[PDB]
């Protein structure tokens, strides 16, 4: 599983039912190319991934656009209201009602 | 080139917080992305220190250099293939239909290369992954080019 | 304003004014507040209730003065509409450095300050933003409940 | 169109028609809607509502505009029965999966979009085919209740 | 011959989720069904690519040609016999009654011959099998010889 990640020559080792197999100095010159090459593969790979993430935030961050300011407002009303004498005489008025 | 997009001009102004017309160096990478241009985070990185511009001190813009750089991002919008997209994932479970299950794409997308926050990864899978545990990537690949 | 909302407004309006003719004078601001206890209401508190308005106190100038107070007053299904919209799993009271984070980054009405002083009659849990539906509760009935 | 909610029309035209002479005008559309709070309500609106008509409002052009449009609304009773039968055992909400399969797979009313339509207000429960009766409150009496 | 039956042009209306009065190539084995006309899927098969038709890509259809195939299958109705129906199962379990058990009935249709789904197996059983496990076939191919 942990090989499953780095920007690796994913030819240069082989696993096996005690352990894992590693070339180098030339297999180890392999990889390395390789190495390089899944960044290009890779690193364009993540980008658009990056990219899109936030592709995603916006259209969240715009939904939310409102809710909050519902939010918002909705709670100021009442920091001004909840000391206003005909507010509270609803307040404790409100219960009998039905 | 005019083609003269000047909705990139209307956006910019939907993006600087303080309306004196000026972007952060900080805001380019995800400005660039909401005007249809997916360069890596190392690539928004690269090219602006290739340029001895530091994103570590305070930074302002100006249309005149936000302009050529989307430019130079455009380029590289030949990068986005979507064969290479559904192959990759392809590749990454075993058997004939196309499914990841859960933290295993949520786990390589948040800690594989650019990190993805955790937040993000949840808002990209939140419902293309059912309660199954089993993420279908031909659809999940296809409502993700469709922003 | 929905009509629920305006039907107990009007309901307070008739609680207040006991002489039903459709206007609340001070005598019944002073009979209503006799009535639920208050015998020290002083004058003054009923002066400075009519001075909100600049006319007599009927129906139509009751809920603009209340709609000129209540300019962001939501009700308590769309408070917990909301709050369920941020958490959206169900069930569990979200964080509290998760809605100080979100108040603030998101708008400028969610600044810290006015975190402290939210956290601050609001307690705890309804500050920190694990509880949650207490808080809606008393935005829309204000006082400890 | 059983005779109950032909009176239910005929009770709704009584409240819309506040001059009962029998035809709903212009004023008695803004007079309902400003006792149930629209002290807003523009004339554009009003004269789109008479435009459905070709004259004027009585109660059996009010039948025959609501008829029209309301060509497949169904009773509760005939929705739980239909949704009785999909779930022969009783009680438990069926499975979301499986109203998507059979909607497509019998009719081309039941194609997907659309399907994706109804799981979008018609909450999730709702959507999936889970719950059950909660929808057909809602095709009988629109809006969340 | 129109005996011009032109309910068979309004049940292709009924069939083509379009509405532009054409039925795809996948549609015309099960439609020919529901004119009243059992052609094996084989046979269906057949006559398809017998006419260079390919039913792997993408098809569309005429009035003018699903007429004509509707009348090259009907000649073969022919083959509709019920004595051969119930003598097939009749040497298919002993005794003097004709009772299948259940899971022999639904392995042979799914797997023997054409392909039948388990789904529609366990539909053309329900009713007429009870908790026995014993399908009399002497009612059931009465009731499936109804449709």
């Amino acid at each position: 599983k942990l090989l499953g990640g780095g920007d690796v020559d994913h030819t240069q080792y082989a696993f096996g039912h005690t352990k894992v197999f590693f070339k180098a100095g030339l297999l180890g010159l392999l990889e390395e190319m390789r190495d390089d090459k899944l960044a290009e593969i890779i690193t364009a790979t993540q980008a658009r991934c990056r990219g899109f993430l936030m592709r995603v935030e916006y259209r969240a961050m715009v939904e939310r656009r409102e809710s909050i300011f519902c939010i918002q407002y909705n709670v100021r009303s009442f920091m001004n209201v909840k000391h206003w004498p005909w507010m509270k005489l609803f307040f404790k008025i409100k219960p009998l009602l039905k | 080139s005019k083609a003269a997009a000047d909705d990139f001009k209307e956006a910019f102004l939907l993006f600087d917080r303080t309306g004196d017309a000026k972007i952060t160096a900080s805001q380019v990478g995800d400005i660039a992305r909401a005007l249809g241009q997916n360069p890596t985070n190392a690539e928004i990185n690269k090219i602006l220190g290739n340029p001895s511009k530091e994103e570590m001190n305070a930074a302002a813009i100006t249309f005149e250099e936000f302009l050529p750089m989307l430019q130079a991002a455009a380029n590289n919008k030949d990068q986005g293939t979507f064969e290479d997209f559904v192959e990759g994932l392809r590749v990454f479970d075993k058997e004939g239909n196309g499914t990841v299950m859960g933290a295993e794409l949520r786990h390589v997308l948040a800690t594989l290369g650019e990190k993805m926050t955790e937040e993000e990864v949840e808002e990209l899978m939140k419902g293309q992954e059912d309660s199954n545990g089993c993420i279908n990537y031909e659809a999940f690949v296809k409502h993700i080019m469709s922003v | 304003f929905d009509e629920t909302e305006i039907e107990d407004f009007k309901e307070a309006f008739t609680v207040i004014d006991q002489n039903a003719d459709g206007i609340i004078d001070k005598d019944d601001l002073r009979e209503t507040f006799a009535a639920m206890g208050r015998l020290n209401v002083k004058n003054e508190e009923l002066d400075a209730m009519i001075k909100e308005a600049s006319g007599p106190i009927n129906f139509t100038v009751f809920l603009t003065m209340f709609g000129e107070k209540l300019k962001g007053a939501d009700p308590e299904d769309v408070i917990m509409g909301a709050f369920k919209v941020l958490d959206p799993d169900g069930k569990g009271s979200i964080k509290k450095s998760f809605l100080e984070e979100l108040l603030t980054t998101g708008g400028g009405r969610f600044t810290p300050e006015e975190i402290k002083n939210m956290w601050a009659a609001f307690p705890p849990d309804v500050a920190g933003n694990v509880d949650y539906k207490n808080i809606c509760y008393v935005i829309t009935h204000g006082e400890d409940a």
